[PDB]
């Protein structure tokens, strides 16, 4: 009797795991909420599938810590966001870019805020609490914005150079604009900085900006006890029921082992290098 | 066979409101693939049947999201959140596991409106008629609510019964109400053979019933 | 989408045998499975008999006695209803259909009236239903026309020449033993118009070529 | 899509208990030919029958064979149950070179052939079996129809045999057809095998004066018969499906399929050729 | 060898100008239908209608519906020229739920449905217009089909409505049909579309009581029409080649080809199949 699995299904099993396709998005365009994104919204998953066909929709990013990121969203298995009033002060809001347009209306991150300088030239300090006083822990994403040149910083925000500070009780972080010109992506030479800060029940978040603060407009809950997980894979979603997935399609497999993929997710044989014998 | 008892028989029901028709059956209708193999159908006023809901609680194609199905085993439910007057006509749930389908007897969805009564009214037969060799004595009912009534012959005070056929026509398309007629065919010899001729009506908006008379 | 066509309608005098059509234009015969169910007027749907996919038999509902006979030509794609023994009983609708509990479609046909009672081409007899004296203390009047023995249908019933609308009830058609249809048609006029206004039902019968009318009189 | 369309290459052996019969047919796994020995025991939910199975033993025919077929597969067991039948006089234990086992004329392992005796006797017999058992019981035995009247008495000295087993309320006899058959596997005569059940409390005797395939013993039926056959040559493979067509088994949550009218189980529903979508 | 029997695998976008109508035929493109927008300005010598369209608005039949299709194809051009129509009293602007734009119940960009005034009014609307300009006028206009009698005088007051189109030398009058009909997204009555040529110097009238889906303006319609329409699920590929088939391009010097009927542009003539030369 053969002890090595080697054929899997063409398609990725809907049963009983409950999948979730992100299509042309993946699990951090998801959590900002870039044009297309929006599907995802309230969606709860045992596995999200994300797809390497991906296309970024909105202003070039990066994330420090990108894997970290795509962890914690990941790993948390839903996608609810609950909306806060952020009482900003004498500063625009709501800024649209045109890299990010949906239905050719320029727009941005559903879940993010562009603060931008009043029409009388003025940035003042922006000091805003919000209290984690729930049962729940909460997950707050902001960003950062990179402008190209000295001239875009004073006409974007006044203040030149800008600051951006988080701080809960028992953290901070604070990053300086590195203002400079970078390579052209999506139409812009810009780039934004997203950061990610976990607000336990019973803690403090306090965002204090002079400029190119790219704020959030609520936050995510945390799941209590989280599960699920990510696969990066193109397979489609067929019909088939198995308890095993792999980033080459699902096992329907009784046998101990497999040589199919290292990357396995739920009830999966152990991964064996290659060879089959008895 | 697996018999389908649907109810309510009759669902009068205001428009902008809800509804609902529970189908029960006599046998589990639940396949081991845990897919309920039961279907509800609408046979509009004067059409073909028409599927909504499919395979339990599946919404059929094209059916509006008003609609919508649940039940599962013996117990099964159809819901309609805000009736519409292009939801009139009588549903009926089949059933899928058996091949030999089994329907329900249907709920006819009317419209609610309020009691009334009916007017009831007497024709004898007209004398031209009678030079034919035939006399039919037509009662009328006219707008009332609901369809269901009773109308009795009566001869010379006697209950007639196989010489009388009525018809009863659609929903008003204003008040909506029913008008009911019944006719009753004599021969011309049977006709002269009696003179006291009546036309006993039952209904829900009679506290008696009422009788229409004439003597010829 | 599959388009299920019926024949035309069928009048077969009581004992004869009818045939019933059904063709499929959109998919193979091949590749469905054709049920039948009748509807008694005023009734419910009976389900007659069809085909199982399992067990690869054309099943026939027992209750209709094997009379049911249902041939399918794949060539032309149109599926035979051939019931014979014809009795009062058997007149109604007849539609086709690939129900759902065997094909994953569910489409039907139009349906093919079958009318089993035995006569021929009559035209109507019309007799005015008088003022109703029992009208007592209704205050509004009550008048109708009887439209009796015709064949087939249908028959148009007009008030004045269409003049008179409000009001108007007429009534559908009832299958008397003899074979004929026959109906009534009433209206309701105000009581001081029995003497201040003339009325006239038109009737008229295209299948005999037959445009009466009546007075109606107290 | 609502019919799938796609079956796996293989007979999943899990969760349902498959048994695959090989060269035996449930047939000559209930009489006991040569081969059938690893069915001796064998507990299933789907007997797998092979279409390519042979008769493997003496030419026979069994009068009603599906009922017997379906009745051996309902009840999901070959639980035999030896018992000590007193012939007298008559020789026991026959053998033919047409049921070669290991090159050495054998014959049906849960059958008895009885010859007369040397002494050229066959007289009367009359045995009686009580059933004072919790169980049903199944009783398989046989005629054996000669070539010639010379074979008959040869054989069973009286010419015409009889074969006649009884019970409380119904009892079957047969007299030998005798006539030279069409030549199969070496042999013109052929053997009639029939089966009776004997419920709890009931008796059954077996009366002969010649020509009786007399059984062994008899078979456990169980209470609760919840076992089917599946006839197939697919192969039984690894993986997992509660569902099985005679053309593989299926792992799908769609409510159709167009694959197979034969089908076992945790099973769509077959519809007719052909699938369309919503 | 005298048949040409090999065609290509793609539709040569080189040099006949080629417009994919994707997801869109070429009827609600001119209606405007959602997702048809991409169709709106260009210009085609082949309008590429794929058979794989969806409806994606309200449920629809359109009268004499080949001729309409050859008349939008032949002109060549979405070029829509938006008019001011004064309707009195009655309002503008219906939506539906079965043609949802990005989840919001919208209707077709180039069509105006007029409902009852909520002061339960539908005035008789006698509104006209000059062809005072030298290009002929393409107007398409619709007829609503409610499902009930309580529906039609729900939307449109007038119980029956009529719906009236006239011209210099024509008279068009529409009554609905009132009556339940299949279940179509979501939907159980229907709208017949027709449409009107105007010609420079003659005049249109859209006169109505009620069931109007009122035009919001018109398509110009070019003087020489010489383009053509080509259903096809074919993609456009990057060869070149003036030869075109409903299964895909044709680049060859043989006078006949057995391939397909449809051909379109500079094509061999179509064989009655072939063998041999
Ligand atoms: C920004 O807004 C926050 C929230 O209102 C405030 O920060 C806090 O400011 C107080 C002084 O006003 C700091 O001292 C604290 O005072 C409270 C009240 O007397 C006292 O209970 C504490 O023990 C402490 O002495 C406090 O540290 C500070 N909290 C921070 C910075 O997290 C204030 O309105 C603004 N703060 C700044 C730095 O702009
Ligand atoms: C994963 O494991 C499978 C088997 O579980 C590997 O399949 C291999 O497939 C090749 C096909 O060419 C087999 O080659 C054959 O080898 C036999 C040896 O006697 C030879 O007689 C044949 O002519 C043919 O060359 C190979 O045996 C088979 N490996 C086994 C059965 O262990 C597969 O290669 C493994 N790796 C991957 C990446 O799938
Ligand atoms: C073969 O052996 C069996 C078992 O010994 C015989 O069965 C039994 O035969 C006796 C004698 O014929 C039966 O007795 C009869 O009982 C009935 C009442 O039931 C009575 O009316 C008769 O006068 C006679 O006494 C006995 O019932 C029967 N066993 C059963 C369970 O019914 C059988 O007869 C033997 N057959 C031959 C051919 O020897
Ligand atoms: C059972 O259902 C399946 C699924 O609908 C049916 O499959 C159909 O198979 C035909 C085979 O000719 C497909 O047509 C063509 O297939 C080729 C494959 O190379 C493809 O390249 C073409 O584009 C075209 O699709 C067809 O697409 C496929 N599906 C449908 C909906 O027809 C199968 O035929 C059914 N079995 C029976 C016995 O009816
Ligand atoms: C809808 O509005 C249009 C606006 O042009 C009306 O069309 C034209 O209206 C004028 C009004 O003076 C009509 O002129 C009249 O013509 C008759 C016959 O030649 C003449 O005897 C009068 O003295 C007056 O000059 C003109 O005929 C008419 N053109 C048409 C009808 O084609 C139209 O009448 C309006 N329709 C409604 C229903 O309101
Ligand atoms: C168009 O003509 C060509 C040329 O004869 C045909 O191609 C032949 O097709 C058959 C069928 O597969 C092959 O066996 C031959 O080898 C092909 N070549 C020749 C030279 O015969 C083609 O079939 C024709 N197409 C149609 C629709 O009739």
């Amino acid at each position: 009797q053969e002890l090595v699995e080697s054929q899997h299904l063409p398609e990725l099993c809907p049963s009983p795991l409950r999948l979730v396709d992100g299509q042309t998005c993946d699990i951090v365009n998801g959590a900002l909420g870039s044009p297309g994104c929006d599907h995802l919204n309230g969606a709860e998953w045992d596995i999200f599938i994300e797809r390497p066909t991906a296309v970024d929709t909105c202003y070039p990013f990066d994330v420090p810590d990108y894997q970290s990121l795509r962890s914690i969203l990941a790993n948390n298995g839903k996608f609810e966001f609950i909306a806060e009033e952020f009482q900003w002060s004498t500063v625009k809001q709501n800024g649209k870019s045109g890299a990010c347009k949906r239905a050719n209306v320029n727009d941005f991150f559903n879940r993010l805020n562009w603060l931008t300088k009043s029409d009388g030239n003025a940035y003042p300090l922006q000091n805003l609490t919000k209290i984690n006083n729930g049962d729940y822990a909460r997950l707050y994403i902001w960003g950062v914005h990179h402008p190209s040149t000295d001239t875009e910083q004073t006409n974007l925000y006044k203040n030149n150079p800008g600051r951006v500070t988080v701080s809960t009780k028992t953290s901070q972080t604070s990053v300086v604009p590195n203002i400079g010109s970078r390579p052209w992506v999506r139409g812009q030479s810009g780039r934004i900085s997203f950061y990610w800060t976990i607000v336990e029940p019973g803690d403090l978040i306090v965002f204090n900006t002079i400029g190119n603060l790219i704020a959030p407009r609520g936050h995510y809950k945390l799941n209590s006890q989280k599960k699920s997980t990510i696969l990066n894979t193109a397979v489609p979603i067929g019909s088939c029921v198995s308890k095993c997935h792999t980033d080459r399609g699902s096992i329907t497999t009784t046998k101990p082992f497999q040589n199919i993929s290292r990357i396995s997710i739920g009830d999966c044989p152990k991964y064996v290098k290659q060879g089959s014998l008895k | 066979d697996i018999v389908m008892t649907q109810s309510p028989s009759s669902l009068p029901v205001t428009p902008g409101e809800p509804a609902s028709i529970s189908c029960r059956s006599s046998q589990s209708l639940l396949h081991s693939n845990g897919y309920n193999y039961l279907d509800w159908y609408l046979q509009k006023p004067g059409q073909s049947p028409q599927l909504l809901i499919y395979l339990g609680s599946n919404r059929a194609s094209g059916v509006p999201d008003r609609f919508s199905g649940s039940g599962s085993g013996t117990d099964f439910t159809l819901k309609i959140s805000r009736v519409e007057a292009e939801d009139v006509g009588v549903y009926y749930c089949k059933q899928a596991l058996q091949t030999l389908y089994t329907f329900g007897q249907g709920t006819k969805l009317e419209i609610k409106r309020t009691v009334a009564a009916p007017s009831v009214f007497i024709f004898p037969p007209s004398d031209e008629q009678l030079k034919s060799g035939t006399a039919s004595v037509v009662c009328l009912l006219n707008n009332f609510y609901p369809r269901e009534a009773k109308v009795q012959w009566k001869v010379d005070n006697a209950l007639q019964s196989g010489n009388s056929q009525e018809s009863v026509t659609e929903q008003d398309s204003k008040d909506s109400t029913y008008s009911l007629s019944s006719t009753l065919t004599l021969s011309k010899a049977d006709y002269e053979k009696h003179k006291v001729y009546a036309c006993e009506v039952t209904h829900q908006g009679l506290s008696s019933p009422v009788t229409k008379s004439f003597n010829r | 989408e599959v388009q299920l066509v019926q024949s035309g309608a069928e009048v077969k005098k009581p004992g004869a045998s009818v045939k019933v059509s059904c063709k499929v234009s959109g998919y193979r015969l091949t590749a469905l499975s054709m049920h039948w169910v009748r509807q008694a007027p005023g009734k419910g749907l009976e389900w007659m008999g069809g085909f199982d996919p399992e067990e690869d038999e054309t099943i026939y509902a027992q209750n209709f006695q094997g009379r049911v006979t249902l041939t399918e030509d794949t060539s032309t794609d149109t599926v035979y209803m051939e019931l014979s023994s014809l009795r009062s009983e058997d007149t109604g609708v007849y539609y086709c259909a690939t129900l759902m509990g065997a094909n994953p479609f569910d489409y039907w046909g139009q349906g093919t009236l079958i009318i089993v009672s035995g006569a021929s081409t009559k035209g109507p007899s019309v007799f005015p239903l008088a003022p109703s004296s029992k009208s007592t203390s209704g205050g509004t009047a009550a008048l109708g026309c009887l439209v009796k023995d015709y064949f087939p249908e249908p028959v148009t019933v007009s008030w004045n020449s269409g003049a008179l609308t409000s009001g108007v009830h007429t009534f559908p058609a009832v299958l008397q033993s003899s074979g004929l249809y026959s109906l009534s048609s009433v209206v309701t006029v105000p009581s001081s118009s029995l003497g201040t206004q003339t009325y006239i039902c038109n009737v008229n019968h295209k299948p005999s070529n037959t445009k009466v009318d009546k007075r109606v009189e107290p």
